[PDB]
Formats: structure tokens, C-alpha cells, sequence
């Protein structure tokens, strides 16, 4: 569907958040857009190790 | 505990404190708490925030057309276009998923050697003084208020304060 | 007696990686470096609208077909819209060489 | 010795022992031998499993057929999929050679900081009832036997087991 | 001082001494003085200069010409080429970028590391006969020439010279 709303990138899956480097959504993209992988992931660590006893 | 703690002489981590990801256990008369130790933790936090800075930044995004479309009669351009592209994607794929695999090592090398740091910052004042004990703790053979925690905290003990008597209490044993 | 100890900081969360010595592997706080969601919508750029061809071919468009709004008043925009099987080609059919190149051309 | 073992204040490796990459030397009345550290070497180990399956698996090879040809009527074509291709082909040889140095360095560096480690190990235990030698070994005050190797291998000493025997031992020194 | 020293235990460097990049300040009875560790140095300077041998030969370059050009004919082949070109400089600037970062990173840690060994290095051979002071430096509770200045530097002491003067002089304190 067609909407009022706004962007900066976009692809036929949906318009999409141009904040982040990376999708592995769909290769096929307009704007200022991320880059596509083949991936399901990718979490870089901000803190650490979680262990309680 | 790459560096020796951590999974280390450390076992595990610790839930009740939450104002920053490292700092103090006190156990003193008055009682015992937690307390975090904001120098080091935000100097290392400003260090991820200009990584993630220095990892997003460093792309540049174009204002782009990805797709094409072609005929049957070049299919020279087809199965090449995909193969161009289907190369870029897999390059991309690569380098970034070593790079998010080699950072979060090199994240947990750097918590590591920032609490191993301060252990020996810890151990830099309280030598003699005050003695090993387990892991992950000191004993002092002398007693010690919260202004002696606050000091010791911030890189200050005053060594002739109590040498005498961890002196004499080291004596008994 | 007295004791001095280190601490550090542990939660409740189970959010994980994959890790080079590890997987799964647990820690308190991440971040999600990837975009994985599309909103499923047609936004526009940046307040530039898109063109909608709704049912049209570019054929259907640049031509003139009657079935398909001319628009004039659409001087530029931010990207085409079709779907991917256009219903109005041409009423009366043709070759159309060059296709692609119109389309590449009209890319913008 | 990067962290200050291996060409550090180690000189270099034993040929005698193959179990396993890492151990200790026993040297006792009953004898000497070598005896490997499955623990922390099985760890590592599963360590570097993860990693290689981690490099090798990271790639997505397609169902692929690689080349093309062409008239000498498009040269654009030509010295274009050439240069695309050599492009490719320049750019996963740089970023692969200089994933096989680093990796390998961050290996040395895995098995030098893992050894390192367990040298703190053996000295957490045998503080004071036992003393550092030259390099790479302890010399103890007191007498161990295979059961206090073995103990003292999985992390077990009873610290006051020969705390007086080294305490009375130490002290003609 | 990742690893503990600089901007660690240590707060800064030193301008006076430009022969090598490490050293030692000798402080005795003839005066004071610095003077350079050529040995590990020079070793590290021959990883310095390995490195920058295994990042500029690892290009290959070819006897190339980049550019093209098109009619407004064939726009599929420029904003593909376009893409296709900007695609590659956009690879090896991510890479490269990343590259000098962290190989700067990792050439800080390499000093930290090789100043930290020889730290371990300074503190083997004189671990009771002399103490930690401050930071970076040990007093002797004896007495040290230029001849000891120089057997310390290449790793010798022979242990019992001034082994019973520490014992003694010790004593007091
Ligand atoms: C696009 O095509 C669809 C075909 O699905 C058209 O749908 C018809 O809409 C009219 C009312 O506008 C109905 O009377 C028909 O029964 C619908 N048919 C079907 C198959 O859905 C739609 O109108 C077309 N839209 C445009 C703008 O051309
Ligand atoms: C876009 O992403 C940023 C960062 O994740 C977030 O703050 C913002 O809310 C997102 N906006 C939308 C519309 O998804
Ligand atoms: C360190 O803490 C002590 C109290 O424990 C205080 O007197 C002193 O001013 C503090 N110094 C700094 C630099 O914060
Ligand atoms: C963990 O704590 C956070 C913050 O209180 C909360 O958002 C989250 O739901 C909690 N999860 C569980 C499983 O309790
Ligand atoms: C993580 O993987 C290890 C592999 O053996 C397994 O033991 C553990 O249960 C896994 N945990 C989760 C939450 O998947
Ligand atoms: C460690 O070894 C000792 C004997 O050397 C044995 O009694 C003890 O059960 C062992 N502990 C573990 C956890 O293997
Ligand atoms: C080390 O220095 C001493 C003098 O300080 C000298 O006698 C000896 O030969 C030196 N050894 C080496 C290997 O350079």
C-alpha cells in the first residue's frame, strides 16, 4: 500500500530506516540506503557476560 | 579472563549494581555494598561510542538505484549483472561479519584488560599493607571507613596510615 | 574483618551473539547493528513524492493511454511505482525496442 | 611472548609431550615426566574449531559458472569484465591474506595469553609456601607427590597442607 | 597502558633519549642517564617494518586504465559502471580505513606489550633484593655501578652479589 508517510530509503518489502550500515532484507533498494547481505544477524556487543550464581 | 580474570580467577559477574558496568564491593562494620567505578567505566564507554562512530560513519551511502532489468537477448548482461552483484553482496557479507566477530572479541579483550588494570591499580597501593585473599578480593590486616573506601577508590591510600598496624596483625600468621 | 573486592556488572538479559571461540554467548547489554524490519508501507522521499502508475505500463503512461491519468502536474517526483505485472500495455499491441533503455533513461 | 612467555622468559618448546598442547613437568622422588592439560587445551581447541568452521562456513559459494566471451565489436565489454573481475578477484586476495596474518597472530597471541594464565593459576596456589625459579618452573619448600600433582593440576592445593614446611624450610633462605 | 603502563601505571614519555624507542634511565653515584634497549627494539622495528613490507606488497597493481565512456544510449552501462565503480572504491576504502585503525590499534598494544615484558624482565632477576617504587622505577636496597647497570640491561645479575645487603638493608624498614 501506498502511504503519506516518509523516508529515505525504500524497496517493494517496504519503506526503510536509513539510520543502520546493513540489511539482509532485500538487495533491491532507492535512496540513502543500507547494503544487503545474505545473513540472518549481526550484534555487535555492547557490555559483556552475564553469569549469576 | 582472555588476560586472566574473567571465566578467570573470576567466575562469574554481578547483578546488584547497575549505575556502571564496573566498580567496588565495600564490606566494612558500617556494612556492605556496591559502588561503580565511573572514571574507567566512561572513559572505556566513550571508547565503544567512537567505535560504533568508527563503524558507521564509515560507510557512505549514495542516493541509489539498485535494480536493473534487461531482455532475453543479453543475457550476457543478465547473468553478469548478477554475478557483479551477487559478488558486492557476499563481500559486504564477508568483511562485515568478521569485522562484528573480531570487534566483540577484541570488546571482551578490552573489558578484560581494563578490570585487570584496575585490579593491579588496586594491588599498586595495598602491597604489603593488605593481602590476597580467594580471588577477586583483598583482606586488610587493618580496618577501613568510607572515606577509606572513597580514597582508595580514586588512586589514593597515604601508606604510612596503616602499615604499622598490618605490621603487627601480618605477625600472628 | 574489613574486605575490599571488585566488582562488575551482570543483568537478567539473555540477549547473544556468535562469537570466533563461542556461539550463543550471553551477555548483558548489545546492540543490533542490523536493519532486519521493513515497515511494509510506500513512504516517499524525503517529502518528494513518488509516481504511481497504480494499474499502468510506462507504456500506458508516456503515451497517453486514456485508462491511465495523464498527470501533467506530475513535474517530478522521488521514484516510479508499478507492480510487477502492469495490466495496461498497449491496446494495440507493438513491439517496443529499447525498453530498458527508457526505463534506465526515466530512472529519473 | 607477546604477554612475556614464548621467546619471553620461556626460551622455548618440549618435544616429549603430544597428548595434548599444553601441560606441566612433574619432578618428584618417584621421578619426572610430562603430563598435558586437557582442560584449558581442549577449550582452546574447541576454540579454534569454532573459528575455522567460522572462516570456511562464512563464505556462500553459488551454483556458479564463471566466465564469458566476446567479440572484438565490444572491447567496452571486454576490458570492462575484465577489470570487474580482477576487481573482485584483487579485493578477496588482499582481504583474505591479511585475514590469514591476523588470525594467525591473534592464534600466537590465544596460546601465549592461555598458557600465561594458567602460569597466575599455578601461582595463586603456591604463593608463599613455594617459590618462583629461573623460568617457566616453581621450586617448593616442602615435598609433592603424583597426588599433589594431580591436585594441584584441577585447582586444588590445602593451602595449609605444607604451609609450615615451607614456612620453616624458607627460613635458612 | 592497555595492558597497564601507558597512560597506566605510567603517566608519560620521555623526550631526552632518541637512540631506540625503549630503554632504561640509570640513576647512580657517577650520575644520571638514559640509554636505549636496542634489543627488543630493534626486534620490534623488524615487526614494524614486516608489517608495512606484508600491507604494501599484499596490493597488487596492474598495468590498468580505468576510465570509459558512453552515449546517452547506452545509460545502462554508465549508471551500472558508475555503481559498479563506486561499489569497489567504497569496498576498499571500508577495508583500508578499517585496517589502518585497527592496525594502529594493535601496534599501541604490540608497545604496551613489549614494555610490560621487559617490566617482568627488570623485576625477575631483583624481586626481594630490591622493590617496586612509585611507578616505573625499583630502588636497590644496594648499590649498582655501570658494569651492574649493563649485566641488568642484557639479562644478568648473578643473584647472591648483592643478595645479603638487601637482607640487611631491608631490615630497617
Ligand atoms: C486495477 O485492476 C483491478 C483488477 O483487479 C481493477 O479492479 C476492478 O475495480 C472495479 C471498480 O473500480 C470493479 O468494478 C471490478 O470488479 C474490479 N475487478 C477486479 C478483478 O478486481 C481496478 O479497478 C484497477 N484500477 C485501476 C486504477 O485501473
Ligand atoms: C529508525 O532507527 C532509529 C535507530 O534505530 C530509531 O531511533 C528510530 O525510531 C527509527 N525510526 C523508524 C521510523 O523506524
Ligand atoms: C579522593 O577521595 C578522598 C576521600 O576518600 C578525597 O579527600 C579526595 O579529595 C579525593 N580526590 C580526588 C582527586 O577526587
Ligand atoms: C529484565 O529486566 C529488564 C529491565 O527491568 C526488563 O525490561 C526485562 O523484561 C526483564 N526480563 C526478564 C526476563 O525479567
Ligand atoms: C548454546 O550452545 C551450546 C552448545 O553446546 C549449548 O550447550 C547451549 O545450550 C546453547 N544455549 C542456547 C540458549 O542456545
Ligand atoms: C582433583 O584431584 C584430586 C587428587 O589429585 C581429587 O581428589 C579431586 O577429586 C580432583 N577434583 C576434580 C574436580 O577433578
Ligand atoms: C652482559 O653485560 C656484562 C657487563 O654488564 C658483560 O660482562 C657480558 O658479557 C654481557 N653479556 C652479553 C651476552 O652481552
Amino acid at each position: 500500500p501506498m502511504d503519506e508517510c516518509d523516508a529515505k530509503c525504500q524497496t517493494p518489502q517496504g519503506a526503510i530506516n536509513s539510520s543502520l550500515p546493513f540489511q539482509n532484507v532485500h538487495p533491491v533498494t532507492i535512496g540513502e540506503c543500507p547494503k544487503y547481505v545474505r545473513s540472518a544477524k549481526l550484534r555487535m556487543v555492547t557490555g559483556l557476560r552475564n553469569i549469576p550464581s | 579472563g582472555l588476560f586472566g580474570a574473567i571465566a578467570g580467577f573470576i567466575e562469574g559477574g554481578w547483578t546488584g549494581m547497575v549505575d556502571g558496568w564496573y566498580g567496588y564491593h565495600h564490606q566494612n562494620e558500617q556494612g556492605s555494598g556496591y559502588a561503580a567505578d565511573q572514571k574507567s567505566t566512561q572513559n572505556a564507554i566513550n571508547g565503544i561510542t567512537n567505535k560504533v562512530n568508527s563503524v558507521i560513519e564509515k560507510m557512505n551511502t549514495q542516493f541509489t538505484a539498485v535494480g536493473k532489468e534487461f531482455n532475453k537477448l543479453e543475457r550476457r548482461m543478465e547473468n553478469l549483472n548478477k554475478k557483479v552483484d551477487d559478488g558486492f553482496i557476499d563481500i559486504w557479507t564477508y568483511n562485515a561479519e568478521l569485522l562484528v566477530l573480531l570487534e566483540n572479541e577484541r570488546t571482551l579483550d578490552f573489558h578484560d584488560s581494563n578490570v585487570k588494570n584496575l585490579y593491579e591499580k588496586v594491588k599498586s597501593q595495598l602491597k604489603n599493607n593488605a593481602k590476597e585473599i580467594g580471588n577477586g578480593c583483598f583482606e586488610f590486616y587493618h580496618k577501613c571507613n568510607d572515606e577509606c573506601m572513597e580514597s582508595v577508590k580514586n588512586g589514593t591510600y597515604d601508606y604510612p596510615k596503616y602499615s604499622e598496624e598490618s605490621k603487627l596483625n601480618r605477625e600472628k600468621i | 574483618e574489613d574486605t575490599i573486592c571488585i566488582g562488575y556488572h551482570a543483568n537478567n538479559s539473555t540477549d547473544t551473539v556468535d562469537t570466533v571461540l563461542e556461539k550463543n554467548v550471553t551477555v548483558t547489554h548489545s546492540v543490533n547493528l542490523l536493519e532486519d524490519s521493513h515497515n511494509g508501507k510506500l513512504c516517499l522521499l524525503k517529502g518528494i513524492a513518488p509516481l504511481q502508475l497504480g494499474n499502468c505500463s510506462v507504456a500506458g503512461w508516456i503515451l497517453g493511454n486514456p485508462e491511465c491519468e495523464l498527470l501533467i502536474s506530475r513535474e517530478s517526483w522521488s521514484y516510479i511505482v508499478e507492480k510487477p505485472n502492469p495490466e495496461n500495455g498497449t491496446c494495440y499491441p507493438g513491439h517496443f525496442a529499447d525498453y530498458e533503455e527508457l526505463r534506465e533513461q526515466l530512472s529519473s
